[PDB]
């Protein structure tokens, strides 16, 4: 579970 | 009344490669294979990129901290040391190194001959994970991790020779940092495991020459207690491995304590996203290809994503 | 346009002793790390020599508020002129008492801003002299010599590069009565900011057991017994150059200030981690805004405007 | 399309890929960040040189200020040894700038970073007795340091100055441009890092290896050699690359040419120097121009002939 | 009828910073904490304590930890026998957290050579077992009490006689019983709790100098009414600074006979000084962030709306 | 514009006796934290001495109703008179019967209001006398003084500072016949809501082994025995004098009522613990409204308003 | 844009910041939530004062009411010691406001809080004799309390008050300002606290350490003294920070300058004294007075030469 | 009464 | 996830 | 200038920049 | 002034 | 010539942005 929350921080930004 | 004395001379979407550099920076084993080919910096010239993946089984002794340094020596994956339980490295404490797969390919087997393929190098990611193995009724301990800014450096002292002289040797600043735990630091039981990243400590992205003769710190003739280090970093014999050069990279520190009775077993990994500079009559230079060019929003979400992450997760976020 | 760290990085470079309070924050550049900023200001009143000429060098060596010494009228430094510093409050504390003990809390810095201002205090019935300034572009290099030992080899050391240029006054400078005082700054003059390692070992330059003639420096520099001071680095400043001239029967007094914004990168294992805090990010404007502001400013200025 | 960018840039595109497409002023600086004060240096030259028969002739075009270039002779079919030295060739004025002593190289200098390097070969010979290739390429060739240790007493450890890299001269590079001897050549070179820097002025280097450090303690393949200290010497490295050119003439050839050169240097003044009245304030930023810098060296090729310089 | 007269006719970045301090400690790489968007603007110095320390619980034993805004001070801990509560004849012995006597002296009056006033902006604590899925046994439970110091007065029968005055500390009872609103689980899971400001407003507070005991030297307990003892040690080592406005966290972990207890004890702490101009500390300082009411408004709900606790494998 | 809360806080801040119940639920302050609401009523019958002048004082003292005192006709209270209490119903039952007990339920407290009233019984034959009214800003504070022991040191010891307004009669005031009645109200006097603490040991201000003459108050507070009534802390409000005289000769009865808004801290341990909750949150409409309403109110009106 | 504040705030940040730019003196309350009767006062100071040559003089301006500032004298180019003791010097009718004895401070007034505390310096003297400099930085000392036991019998534990903060006085604060003499200083204090609270009135307190205490045990590095109680007095102290001024002569200097001080208070009147004659209502809130206090006291620099006060 | 006073003494302020 | 639960009721409120 | 001037420039920067 | 420079310069920029 | 090669290749760069 750490490439999507990769793309959570750039989702919010 | 005095008069003035008169002056003079007044006077957008990411591209495919930067995709590729976030996911060798910072997900590696979340993909088949290693998707990065290099970093879209301003530099466009001839490089090799090679990954390098270690895969060691280690056990850990019951009544001693096991410290595990990961610092940015290419060819190397770690270096390990063990000292008696609740207590610190001493002036007394050496490490030793553990290497990565075809060190002699690649730096020789001579401590004047770690320049014949290469150049120079960069860094652009380094990981470390670590598996337990043991069952759920004889482990014991806990896992922690802390960064410390270790640099290269160099000191001076006199020599009483005839006629005297000076000498300038190598030294490390910074490792002072190993003798305490950091307040920005993951905890937690040993059984959940441990994933850690570093990232570039400097505004961008730059090459380091190959140091040669490099074996031990401090070298050879010279005592400890003149350069000012905490302890010793040794690399054995030059037919088997050295120092090559110290990269732009923040050094992870991995403590593990066991206590009497317990018996400590896991699968250490280390990964690895660096760039060379071959020379024409290597026969590394037929696998070359040309840096990715520029890519601004690449290098803002990599700041970014590098701030936002915590310090390490357990295992199965890995 | 400017985010609040932007400005307060301009006020910390371009405008110190205008606020209540110092306002800044850090570099707002693409590193994004952990550091520690600390800003120094040294108050001391000192009183010139008549019938001499006093050299004093702003350098960009973290800790030392500057360098002093003192020459005959009309006269400037020779090989024989040793150069002594001016701690700022708080060495020990951060640097050790010991040579090889520098690095024991911080591990590398980078320069922000670094100025100086005179402020006379002399009647109107006792002043005489006047003050130039002018900037020089020192470095810090190697040199190689070989050594007739048994068996002979080869030897290098450390050497100031650059200082040549203290021994005449350039085409660019500033010079005014003395009454008036004065008021300069310094920039950075590198494309970026990079961080420097910390040195160890170094007392004086040139070395113990070496000769002055062999190194080529102009004039030797020295910081005394290591338990007070000493030489940690040198930063990428420009170096100010400032020379006090007083004919003999004369009486000059004035108050000397200096400040100096700073980032390191601490130790987690020292008592100054705990004041630390994040880099500001990237602010485009504010750089562009700086080294126009930068390039488009005097030399120096009199203590009225200031 | 070219209004887009300003004067600066244009000049400096202009004296980094065609100086001799232009009269005079090729160039005035380097537009990036940098605003300071600098003396921009150029260096011309215009030497005749003849090729013996039956030996291999190789030059190398190094990135070191003051000096053109370098180059030493094997027999045919060979490449350089241990035992081969190579002798340097210098610049019109180089003890007007860097004194005529070892120790007086920063007494008018202190920092300097590269911007251009260029070389080409114009043979003159005739039709009917010429014989023999030219082969160019290019070698990333860096200055480092060696750690070693020394049995006195006590015993001590030393670190010297090394060059590494050098050993692409011993091959053929993959990229490489071959061509007949008559045609001429014509190549260039570029900057190998992300950003231009600044670099120190190093004092007291007259042979790499040094004096008392004996060959095989430092890791090179071959010795360079600057003779006396009163004429040459070595007084930094840069950040651009190193071109290699080969030239081989058979038993029985008639070879000779003409070679020059070009250089686009930037410097930091001293006060006390005389070359400071003409210094100037550095261009400001232009990025287009910065890029097009690394797209036109990325879609050059290595070299060609002397008809299209 | 006699006459009457004189009849009356986004969230900025601090604000972030702030919240991530106050409420998710252990999520980031660096601590972002800057500092209280409040009104004040002065000069102020940010300090962040955390704190890592390994424990062992004794068998057949009940382990009392409280987490009060002591100034220097991480926890305080006291042993009592299996299911029961302190009583007059216990004492609570404190943990140091790293560097005391560098911003509190060695002198029980030298502790203001530093420092004038401080006010908390968060507190946290956290506890990670370490023991194998075997040898562990019993249970963590989690309450809050409002302790706050105040004074008692009471006459001496000297010659001539007089009336003292002494410090005390009121709200200590609520030690003595499990409070309706805990949190409890088993011991294996874990715990991570906050706390927060329990006063409408940020308001500094002074530097208390001579306190070590509570009760002080020569005062009797009975006459107090203090339910049990706050002793400090020697001088040199520790002491009592101040009292922040904020609630102390009340932990109690029970073990019973035959069961091998081990974790690990975190306390994080975002405070914030005013430093003396001559003391060292005065080159790390910088300004208050000015006012943000939505951040107060978003401090105060959240502050609201969480749970007492949580396990650690949410921390 | 006002949310419920602050329609409930001015309803028990300035109006109890107008509605069936107290509608009061909490200071609508940035406050949120866990609280306990009490609202004191005392209901007393009293008849008033003839001949004699008698002085009721109203403090925020929490537990306690009023003080009083009589005096000769046509004086003021002097160096030998003393305040004794009256207390609100179940003091004990919340603050304990020693001196040493009075924080084992509660730890801290406000006030929101603090309201009286006079309602004479006498018919047309017998009244005579008249009523005033007017307020004092009374607080608590500390006073120093060395004592000559062995060896000498110095003391710390509290008193009442703005006790001196009780013996005079203010500009500002409210005068009328005795059978008219009379009532009035408190307010905050503070630009915000605070937590006090809960004093120990207070029984007598000066205390015991304490002259008068060194504290520089003008009376004496005393509270009688510690099983009792006590004194427990001093809010931030306003005090309220009331003078009742009476000529030789005449029969003067009435009614005496007062009410209270107040607010606590409850601890884990005490029984009052189940009956908490949380404070209302923020609403600035009803602060304003609250400041202006009390700013805008004369000192005392007839009972019959 | 100025109508956007209503009168009383313009007028208290007029008493707040700037009182010398006007005749009479404009304020009437601060713009607070709290809208009681309250009395302001205004107090303003005219002493001349002369420094002696070859000392160095020492000046507080303390929040202390009724006392306009505290001075001592030591040595040139020393600190205050242990042997240093500050004398008060007093507003124009002490007596007449906290009465004649150390015991009826209370019988006015019952509680304050401060508005403004300024200060300004004019020299005197001629430009052909003065000497020296002036310094000025702020220190936040605050009033706390000390515990320590006594030795009687029975014995027993004391509980006194002290000032903590004071050691801000021996050494040069970072943020400071200095100049010559001969120019003059004006200086502004503001409030350090959220919000403004009220303040208790204290009794029986005339020496700081008290009576009976010796020095060393409450922690103070000097003594604040007030000599007799029929003439001067503390009875409070305020949340205002504490201006320090260091004026330096040498020896031989002559050196006498004017002192003025200003003071907006406002105080909570008693129903028996004169003073409720003239009460008044606290003005009402107004935010946006409050924020450009806040911005403007954050905006100014610590001290300004007096030709532009 | 007083609830009229303090409704009339709001509305004669709202 | 204690950030995520933190952001969680933030955003509600908003 | 005075100093009065100065505070009216800083108020009403201020203002305009809200 | 020293800032009224600076910000005439940012204001001719 | 090679200047009109280096102005071919900065058009045709120029051209596709």
């Amino acid at each position: 579970s750490m490439w999507e929350r990769v793309k959570s921080i750039i989702k919010s930004s | 009344q005095t008069a003035p004395v008169p002056q003079q001379n007044v006077p957008t979407r990411l591209s495919q490669p930067g995709l590729a550099f976030l996911k060798c920076a910072f997900a590696p084993p979340d993909f088949n294979t290693d998707p990065g080919k290099g970093i879209p910096d301003r530099f466009e010239g001839k490089v090799v990129s090679r990954k390098d993946v270690l895969n060691q089984s280690i056990s850990f002794t019951a009544g001693q901290d096991t410290f595990i340094l990961i610092a940015p020596t290419p060819g190397v994956a770690y270096w390990s040391a063990s000292v008696p339980a609740g207590t610190f490295p001493t002036s007394a404490t050496t490490f030793n190194p553990v290497n990565y797969p075809g060190f002699t390919s690649m730096f020789g087997t001579t401590s004047t001959s770690r320049s014949d393929q290469v150049s120079s190098f960069r860094y652009a990611s380094m990981n470390v994970g670590i598996y337990p193995t043991s069952n759920l009724m004889q482990f014991a301990g806990s896992i922690t991790v802390w960064k410390c800014p270790v640099k290269l450096s160099t000191v001076q002292f006199p020599v009483a020779t005839d006629p005297a002289t000076s000498s300038l040797v190598h030294t490390l600043v910074g490792l002072d940092g190993v003798l305490a735990v950091g307040p920005d630091n993951f905890s937690e039981s040993f059984i959940k495991g441990v994933f850690s990243q570093s990232a570039c400590n400097e505004p961008d992205f730059e090459f380091n020459d190959i140091l040669e003769g490099i074996q031990t710190l401090p070298p050879a003739n010279v005592s400890l207690g003149s350069t000012g280090q905490p302890f010793t970093m040794d690399s054995g014999a030059e037919a088997t491995s050295g120092v090559v050069g110290w990269g732009n990279m923040d050094t992870i520190v991995i403590r593990v304590s066991a206590p009497e009775g317990a018996v400590n077993s896991a699968i250490l990994k280390a990964w690895s996203c660096i760039e060379y500079r071959p020379n024409p009559n290597a026969m590394l230079y037929q696998f070359g290809h040309d840096s990715p060019p520029l890519d601004e929003v690449a290098l803002q979400e990599y700041r970014t994503v590098a701030r936002s992450l915590p310090v390490a997760v357990i295992a199965a976020q890995n």
